[PDB]
């Protein structure tokens, strides 16, 4: 496949680390009371083990010789979800909050003490602003092109 | 133009029992410095090398090693106990300089009859940059 | 009663009288020392230090040196004190050539504890100082060659 | 000695004087401002390079300038 | 005869030794 | 003249406006925040009463209040303690098996795969093993279920409710005035009496009927739930008697003076118990009651009401000789009427006091099943020598402050407090002398040996088979005590601990307790080395006291204050010239010194003390006696010390001690990011915070409050707390996962 | 000076800058005549700045030339060399 790396699915390197985790698991399981409250959080253990390793046989992440899944970043539309669609949310919410935050600064910047509502957040205005970062890429698509994005004459 | 005073030995030094903060052989070799005051009352004060003297009453007069310390101790003097003083440099020569206060008013009052030394007539940002001065041996503060 | 008192009963010069710095018999002892001679030859206390010091130099490089196992430890030592003296002469020719001049007088205080004049100790002179390192040179070298023979050459039973 | 100059932009407020840790500094008549006072520094054998003096002038940039220079015993504040 | 133990000590006792005085003695005194 | 108590009442009405206002106690702080600097300066001067005010009186109810919250807080995390004890601990499990189960009174919620920490411990029961020593404690004052645990964890919880309205109401409502507080002879005679001698009593009588009857139950092999229940104990009186028989007659042969009556439980025996492997608990009742008998008396001495007693300014002006002029004369007044300077002795002695506890804490110790607890026994050492070094670096942070501030010959004139500041600068200079001499010849020797061990040439190191340099003195000593019972002191069976001599190896569990350690040519040295890292470390806190006002740089140096960067470039260049900035490097120092202490301190135990003991009687020890031979050079304590034992901690991962290798890590960052701080200087930093505040006006996004970089002040204590805490932190997890994977 | 408590006086600056000698002895020549006469007859050659430095500087560097030419055996390991067979590295040699 991409980068000589093959499917987790068909890999046997990766199925390998699978049994020997739930092996090393289960070791310790046998030395308590077969239903104590160790047991039952050991037997919890194993079973979200092996639904991690049956998800990530599942979603169809590409392993190494190593047996570990690999990111691929590339840009290759199978993988996709490695990166790129976690990029754009994560690029969503790191706006959201720059743009809370510029919007709460310009916002208190008219006063003549702004600094007092700066250690002291002035909350009924900031919970008014927090959900203009819904629509923020709006915001600052027009406010770019409006041209006050930016602080002219500096 | 204010005769300077007249260094006076023979005037009472400041009792005081001995430190390690004293002289050295630069007073022997190079210069010490020499403060005078007159204390209305006899008081202790703080030594400025070592702990605490008591000046007599009447004149006192105190040799110390450093023009700094001859100005913290005047500064005490000056602030604390409302005391008018004067020091001098003193050469291995045996010559005497009167130092301070140099024209018999303090430096802080301003008087008619001093003239302006290292005054420059511009801002700060008006000096010429290195470049301009290279391979002279002025620099560009001193024009 | 107080024991410790300012120099010379002067309050103002850096230093104290002490039961250590000037008693009765630390005094004497120490103004009876080649260093302190002042009206001395400045060779013959030259002499002295240089014998004291060669002598007291053989002991630890014998004893202590990488050859006191093997049957040379008297000679390798003996050798050792021999050159170590050579260098503080070295030390001692180069540090009155940077320190002092033909035709200046001695640097030396002419003045003593109480108030009278004195000629000055002749010791911080050029040539006095020559005098001197030539004079602790030779001594030197005497001292340890004769801790090299009063043992190893005869045997003289120490420790 | 290091060199220390005054600017024409000094306002006589007479802080650097006060400041001074081995009177290096004056006060002169001047006529360009409002106190008719200027600084002076006539005594630039004696300065130990501190810059206490530039601490307390208010004037932006500086109107007093230290610029440590060649070493002296006496720059050096060497009682030995 | 071996010519290392000539030298060693040479260059690394005699030429330091000398060096170090010749140099103290022209940075330590006045012209 | 008389002790009485003295209040005022609602000095301060408790209200929320100063909360809502930042910094009230300062004036400028007060009125608002104009750069970051502010915030910063608005904590580092929060406790800093003296400054805020001058009043005395307001600083002395402060310290009152403060000191009543944090005992509160105290109590609160001695509530938190005996709770987790109590619930989320396997206390019976270890208390039926001690040497089979490991102990541990925590446990991780299984959120990220975190549960891994929870490993197996022993008793049915998966957590993180805990060295704090609760569990011998507990078993030493004859707790035996988790209700006695629940109880004691209530209870301390209502003494911090407790704590914190006495607090509150101090503060508040009644307020002591000055002359309670300068009310010292009173305050001695209660503290003395009062609290001690009293304390001391009331833990003996603990002992004698709650510690003695249920530990040997408990060492009869009794099961801890079939034991009689405390109180039973007190009701009916034979159960005391079967035990031990001259409870039968009961109190009459302490009023009759035949307290050799009571020599069943009340003994002088010393050494351990040869089963539980710590002090005899006969002895530890008998210690507390000798112990409240000299307190309860020594807080007789001072005069307070009725004419009997000591005036302490008679006993401090008695006191006077030819040497020190008419010392002692202003000692009672300077005591009276300054906190820094009690603060300073206060701490002086509690960092000597603790580092004292661990030494005789890790001699013989003192709980059951404590010195076969190798992880507790290295973890306590480790934590009271740090303890007792940071107070006493404290000690002298506070001189100076005191020395800066309250310091006034005018008013307040002390005589030997004079000629000390007249011949300091001997002190400092012979002082000096005496740090050199002992870097060159207990660090050189170290030097001597490498590079003789490098150069094929054992037999000239300074070693055990090559040149010797045996302790004489000390093995002299340990001799001396070794052969103390039954010579100079008749009355004790066994000597003071097992360390001085004498043979008689105690184990417990297969495991050796204690035996008599050797000291040799690598503990002189390691000692000598000891000594001159203390010095130089005392060198540069007693310069940083004794220059804190005037020296031959600046004649000034008061008048800058306690606390200040410098006095510019002048004169040479007068950086770091406070006594602050002296206590700044004398934490370096005294870092250095402590981090020596303990490694001596746990290669030695390793390698000559504990280990297993086995059927024929044969000790193997954890590591096998290469410190002899090994701990004599450099390259030995790199590799034999920290390459060997670090394989415990870097291993770690994939197991409940995955933490202690994460902690390792982290530790090594947080250290090499203190460099960052500690080799830079403020003015780079605001000069690229200038292109970053430009950067964010370019986009209207700038802070109104404008950002400034750290102070000079505060750049050197950012850099000397986090070199600290990675340091101290790094020690902490290397001890931790190589005690516990090996011991 | 000395007065009563005066310490300075323009007359006398060497007594008031404290440039005493603590513990020059004043006092002549403990030797007798005999004994000097022998070390300052013998030991006179060695008394001269230059001559001395550069005798010494040359005649230090010629002894140790010659006793480190002519070392025995027993003396340095180093020039007696090696008396085993030399090993292998783990695979050059
Ligand atoms: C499923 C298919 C259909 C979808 C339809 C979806 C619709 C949007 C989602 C939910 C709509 C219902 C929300 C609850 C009703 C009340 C909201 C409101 O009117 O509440 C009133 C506020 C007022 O809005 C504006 O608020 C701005 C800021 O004013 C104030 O903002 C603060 C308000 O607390 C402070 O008072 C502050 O001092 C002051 O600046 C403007 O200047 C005006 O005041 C005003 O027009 O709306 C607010 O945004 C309040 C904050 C919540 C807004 C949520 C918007 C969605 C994201
Ligand atoms: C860089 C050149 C250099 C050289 C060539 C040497 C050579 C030597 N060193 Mg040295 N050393 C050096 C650098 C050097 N060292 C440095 C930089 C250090 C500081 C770390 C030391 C620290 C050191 C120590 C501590 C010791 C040595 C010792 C020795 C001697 C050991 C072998 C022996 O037993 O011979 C023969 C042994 C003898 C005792 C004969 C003495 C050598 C001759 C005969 C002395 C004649 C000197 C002569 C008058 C010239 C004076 C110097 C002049 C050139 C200015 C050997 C001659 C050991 C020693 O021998 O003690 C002295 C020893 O203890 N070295
Ligand atoms: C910069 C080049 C260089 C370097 C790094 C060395 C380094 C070394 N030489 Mg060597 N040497 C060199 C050039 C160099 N040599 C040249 C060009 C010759 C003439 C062909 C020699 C002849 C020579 C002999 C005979 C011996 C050594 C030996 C040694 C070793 C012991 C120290 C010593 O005896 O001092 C060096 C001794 C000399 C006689 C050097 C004189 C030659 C040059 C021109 C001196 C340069 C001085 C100059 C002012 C400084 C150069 C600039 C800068 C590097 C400071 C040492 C590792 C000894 C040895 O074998 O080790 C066991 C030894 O006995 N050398
Ligand atoms: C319970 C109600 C109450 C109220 C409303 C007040 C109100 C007030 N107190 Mg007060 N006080 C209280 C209880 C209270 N106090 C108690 C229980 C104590 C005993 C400790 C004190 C002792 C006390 C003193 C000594 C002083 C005041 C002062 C003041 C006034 C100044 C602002 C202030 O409180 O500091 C700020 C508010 C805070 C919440 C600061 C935090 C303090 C706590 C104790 C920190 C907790 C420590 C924590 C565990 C540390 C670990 C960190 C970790 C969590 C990371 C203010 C009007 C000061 C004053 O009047 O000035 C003249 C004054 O000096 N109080
Ligand atoms: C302070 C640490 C230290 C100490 C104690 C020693 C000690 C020793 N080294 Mg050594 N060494 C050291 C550091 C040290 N080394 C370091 C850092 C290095 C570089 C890595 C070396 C490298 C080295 C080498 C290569 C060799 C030694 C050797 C030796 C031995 C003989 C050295 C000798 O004779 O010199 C001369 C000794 C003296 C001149 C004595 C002077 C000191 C006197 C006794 C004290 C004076 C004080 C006095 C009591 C004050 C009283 C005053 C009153 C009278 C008025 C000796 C036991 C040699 C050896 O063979 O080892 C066995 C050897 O070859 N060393
Ligand atoms: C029997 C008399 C007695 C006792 C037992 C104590 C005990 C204590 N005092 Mg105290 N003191 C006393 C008399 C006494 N004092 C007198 C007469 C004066 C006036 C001269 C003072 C003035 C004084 C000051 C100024 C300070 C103390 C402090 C302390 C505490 C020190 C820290 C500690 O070790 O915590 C040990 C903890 C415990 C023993 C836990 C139990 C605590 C109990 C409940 C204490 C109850 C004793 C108290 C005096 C009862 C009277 C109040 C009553 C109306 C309820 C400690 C609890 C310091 C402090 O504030 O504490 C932080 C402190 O600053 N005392
Ligand atoms: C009972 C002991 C005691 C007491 C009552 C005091 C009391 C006081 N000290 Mg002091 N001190 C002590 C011990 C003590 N100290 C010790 C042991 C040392 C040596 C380390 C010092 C060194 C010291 C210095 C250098 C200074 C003081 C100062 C002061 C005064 C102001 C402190 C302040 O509020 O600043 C603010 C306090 C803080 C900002 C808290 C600091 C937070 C620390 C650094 C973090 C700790 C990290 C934590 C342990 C682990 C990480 C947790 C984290 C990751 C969440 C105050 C009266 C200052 C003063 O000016 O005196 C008048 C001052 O300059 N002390
Ligand atoms: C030189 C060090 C030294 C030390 C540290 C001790 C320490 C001790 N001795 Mg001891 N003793 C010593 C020398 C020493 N002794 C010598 C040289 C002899 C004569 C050979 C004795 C004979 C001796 C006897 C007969 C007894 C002790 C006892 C004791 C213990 C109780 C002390 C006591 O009675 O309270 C202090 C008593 C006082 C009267 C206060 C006065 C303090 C002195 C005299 C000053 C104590 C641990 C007693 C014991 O058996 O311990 C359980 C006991 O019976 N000793
Ligand atoms: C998809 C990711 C890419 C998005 C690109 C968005 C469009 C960028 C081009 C338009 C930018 C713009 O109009 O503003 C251009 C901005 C300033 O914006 C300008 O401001 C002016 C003064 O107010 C006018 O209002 C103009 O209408 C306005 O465009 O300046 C620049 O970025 C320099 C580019 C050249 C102009
Ligand atoms: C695709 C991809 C990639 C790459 C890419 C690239 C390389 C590109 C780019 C880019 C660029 C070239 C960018 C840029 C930019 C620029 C500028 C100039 C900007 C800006 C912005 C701003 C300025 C903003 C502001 C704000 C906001 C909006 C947010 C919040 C608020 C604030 C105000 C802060 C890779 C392959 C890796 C992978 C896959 C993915
Ligand atoms: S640098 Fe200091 S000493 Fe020099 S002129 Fe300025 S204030 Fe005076
Ligand atoms: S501080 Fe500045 S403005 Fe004020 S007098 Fe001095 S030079 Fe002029
Ligand atoms: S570098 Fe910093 S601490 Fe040093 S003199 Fe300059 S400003 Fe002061």
């Amino acid at each position: 496949d991409i980068a000589g790396l093959t499917p987790c699915k068909d890999s046997k390197q990766f199925a390998k680390r699978e049994k020997q985790s739930i092996k090393k698991l289960e070791s310790s399981l046998k030395l308590y009371a077969p239903d104590s409250a160790p047991a039952l959080a050991i037997n919890a253990t194993i079973e979200k083990t092996k639904r991690r390793f049956d998800n990530y046989g599942k979603q169809g992440l590409l392993c190494g010789a190593d047996g570990l899944p690999h990111l691929i970043v590339s840009g290759d539309q199978r993988h996709w979800g490695e990166f790129i669609t976690p990029g754009i949310l994560f690029l969503y919410i790191a706006g959201w909050i720059g743009w809370v935050g510029r919007s709460y600064l310009i916002a208190i910047r008219d006063d003549k003490k702004p600094t007092q509502k700066e250690i002291i957040i002035d909350v009924p205005l900031a919970t008014g602003l927090v959900f203009r970062g819904f629509s923020w890429p709006i915001a600052a698509y027009r406010e770019l092109l409006n041209g006050e994005l930016v602080a002219k004459d500096v | 133009g204010f005769t300077p005073p007249e260094l006076d030995p023979n005037t009472p030094s400041p009792i005081f029992g001995g430190s390690t903060g004293g002289l050295l052989r630069k007073a022997q070799v190079e210069e010490f410095y020499v403060i005078t005051w007159e204390s209305p009352k006899e008081q202790i004060f703080e030594m400025p090398t070592g702990g605490a003297a008591i000046m007599r009453e009447g004149p006192n007069l105190l040799k110390l090693a450093r023009k700094e310390q001859c100005l913290a101790l005047g500064t005490r003097l000056r602030s604390k106990y409302k005391i008018k003083y004067q020091f001098y440099r003193v050469f291995p020569s045996g010559e005497v300089q009167y130092l301070h206060p140099k024209d018999g008013v303090y430096p802080e009052k301003v008087n008619p009859g001093r003239q302006g030394v290292g005054v420059n007539f511009r801002s700060i940002g008006k000096n010429v940059s290195p470049i301009e001065v290279k391979f002279t041996g002025k620099q560009p503060y001193d024009l | 009663y107080q024991v410790v008192q300012p120099i010379n009963g002067d309050p103002f010069i850096g230093s104290l009288e002490t039961p250590v710095t000037s008693s009765p018999l630390v005094a004497w002892y120490l103004s009876n020392l080649p260093g302190y001679r002042t009206a001395v030859n400045p060779l013959l206390r030259g002499i002295e230090v240089g014998l004291a010091h060669g002598f007291l130099l053989v002991g630890p490089f014998v004893k202590a040196g990488p050859l006191r196992n093997t049957e040379i430890a008297g000679q390798a030592g003996s050798l050792a004190a021999g050159g170590l003296v050579v260098i503080l002469s070295i030390c001692l020719t180069i540090y009155g050539i940077s320190s002092f001049n033909e035709g200046d007088p001695s640097t030396a205080p002419s003045l003593t504890l109480t108030g009278r004049k004195k000629q000055p100790d002749q010791l911080q002179t050029a040539d006095g100082w020559a005098k001197f390192t030539g004079g602790f040179f030779f001594g030197g070298i005497s001292g340890v060659t004769w801790a090299f023979f009063l043992l190893y050459v005869l045997d003289l039973p120490y420790f | 000695s290091h060199s220390v100059k005054i600017y024409d932009t000094c306002i006589g407020c007479t802080q650097c004087v006060r400041a001074c840790p081995t009177d290096v500094l004056e006060m002169i008549p001047w006529g360009g401002c409002k106190a008719k006072q200027i600084a002076s520094a006539p005594r630039t054998e004696d300065c130990v390079g501190c810059k206490r003096c530039e601490s307390a002038c208010p004037t932006d940039f500086l109107s007093v300038r230290v610029y440590l220079w060649h070493e002296t015993t006496r720059s050096m504040g060497l009682a030995y | 005869i071996n010519l290392p133990s000539l030298f060693v000590p040479l260059v690394g006792l005699l030429f330091p030794a000398v060096a170090m005085a010749s140099l103290f003695l022209h940075v330590e005194k006045r012209l | 003249p008389e002790v009485k108590i003295l209040v005022d009442r609602d000095p301060i009405k408790t209200s929320f406006e100063q909360w809502a206002k930042p910094g009230h106690f300062s004036r400028t702080i007060a009125k608002g925040p104009d750069t970051t600097t502010w915030i910063w300066n608005l904590h580092a001067d929060a406790h800093d009463f003296d400054s805020h005010t001058s009043d005395l009186e307001e600083i002395s109810r402060k310290v009152f209040s403060a000191h009543f919250g944090q005992l509160s807080i105290i109590f609160l995390w001695l509530s938190g303690m005996y709770f987790h004890g109590a619930r989320f601990s396997n206390y019976e499990a270890w208390l039926n098996d001690p040497t089979h189960i490991r102990p541990s009174a925590q446990v991780v919620w299984p959120i990220v795969g975190q549960e891994i920490l929870n490993g197996d411990v022993g008793g049915g029961f998966r957590g993180i093993q805990i060295t704090s020593g609760f569990f011998q404690i507990w078993r030493a004052s004859g707790i035996t279920s988790e209700l006695q645990l629940y109880c004691t964890a209530i209870g301390a919880l209502v003494f911090a409710a407790l704590m914190l309205f006495a607090g509150w109401f101090h503060y508040h409502k009644a307020a002591p005035k000055l002359v309670w507080f300068q009310d010292v002879e009173s305050m001695l005679n209660h503290h003395l009496a009062g609290l001690l001698g009293l304390g001391s009593l009331s833990w003996a009588g603990h002992q004698v009927h709650v510690s003695l009857p249920i530990n040997q139950f408990l060492n009869a092999g009794v099961d801890p739930k079939e034991i009689p229940l405390p109180h039973e104990f007190i009701l009916n009186r034979d159960l005391l008697a079967q035990l031990y028989p001259s409870f039968a007659e009961g109190a009459t042969p302490f009023f009759t003076l035949n307290w050799s009556k009571y020599a069943d439980f009340l003994t002088f025996r010393g050494g351990l118990d040869p089963l539980t492997g710590g002090l005899w608990l006969t002895d530890i009742a008998h210690h507390h009651l000798a112990i409240a008998i000299l307190f309860l008396i020594a807080g007789h001495m001072y005069r307070t009401n009725w004419g009997i007693g000591h005036g302490i300014k008679d006993i401090l002006e008695a006191h006077k000789g030819p040497f020190t002029g008419q010392g002692h004369k202003g000692l009672y007044e300077i005591l009276t009427t300054s906190w820094h300077a009690q603060l300073s002795i206060n701490l002086a002695m509690l960092g000597s006091l603790t580092i004292i506890v661990a030494h005789h804490m890790y001699a013989m110790p003192p709980y059951p099943y404590l010195a076969t607890d190798y992880g507790t026994q290295l973890s306590l050492f480790t934590h009271h020598m740090w303890i007792g070094g940071f107070l006493i670096v404290g000690a002298a942070a506070h001189a100076a402050i005191f020395m800066v501030r309250d310091y006034d010959p005018t008013t307040r004139y002390n005589d030997l407090l004079d000629r000390v500041l007249r011949h300091r600068d001997a002190i400092i200079s012979h002082l000096n002398w005496v740090c050199i001499f002992l870097g060159f010849h207990s660090f050189g020797l170290y030097i001597h040996n490498d590079t003789m061990s490098a150069l094929g040439r054992p037999q000239d190191m300074f070693s055990d088979t090559a040149i010797q340099l045996q302790p004489v003195f000390a093995q002299w000593i340990q001799n001396t005590h070794a052969l103390a019972p039954g010579t100079t002191a008749p009355g004790a069976t066994t000597s003071t601990s097992l360390t001085w001599g004498g043979g008689d190896l105690v184990s417990v569990g297969g495991k050796v307790a204690l035996l008599p350690i050797p000291l040799g040519t690598a503990d002189f040295l390691v000692h000598h080395i000891h000594a001159f890292t203390i010095h130089v470390t005392v060198l540069i806190l007693l310069k940083g006291v004794l220059f804190a006002r005037s020296s031959r740089l600046i004649p000034d140096k008061a008048n800058l204050g306690f606390r200040f960067p410098c006095d510019g470039p002048g004169r040479g260049g007068t950086c770091q010239v406070s006594a602050w900035d002296h206590v700044f490097l004398g934490l370096f120092w005294m870092y250095n010194a402590i981090s020596v202490v303990i490694f001596h301190f746990s290669w030695k135990m390793q390698s000559d003390v504990w280990g297993s003991i086995n059927d024929q009687g044969v000790v193997t020890h954890i590591t096998g006696g290469n410190f002899a031979q090994s701990s004599i050079t450099i390259n030995g304590w790199l590799r034999d010390f920290l390459w060997a034992q670090a394989s415990q901690v870097i291993q770690s991962y994939g197991s409940s001690l995955s933490a202690y290798g994460l902690f390792f890590l982290g530790a090594h960052f947080v250290w090499a990011f203190s460099l960052m701080f500690l080799f830079s200087g403020r003015g780079y930093w605001q000069e690229l915070i200038e292109s970053i505040v430009w950067a964010h006006n370019k986009l209207k996004v700038a802070p109104a409050t404008q950002p400034r970089a750290l102070s000079i002040v505060q750049g050197r204590a950012v850099g000397v707390t986090h070199y600290l805490l990675g340091g101290i932190a790094t020690t902490w997890a290397f001890f931790l996962a190589r005690i516990i994977a090996v011991g | 000076y000395g007065d009563k408590s005066v310490y300075f006086d323009l007359e006398d600056l060497g007594n008031t800058t404290g440039q005493w000698d603590l513990y020059g002895s004043d006092a002549p020549s403990p030797y007798n005549s005999l004994q000097s006469k022998f070390f300052e007859t013998f030991a006179a050659p060695f008394t001269k700045r230059g001559l001395l430095l550069k005798f010494l500087i040359l005649g230090g560097g010629s002894t140790l030339a010659y006793f480190s030419a002519t070392a025995s055996g027993d003396i340095l390991p180093i020039k007696k060399g090696p008396q085993l067979p030399p090993q292998l590295g783990p695979r050059l040699g």
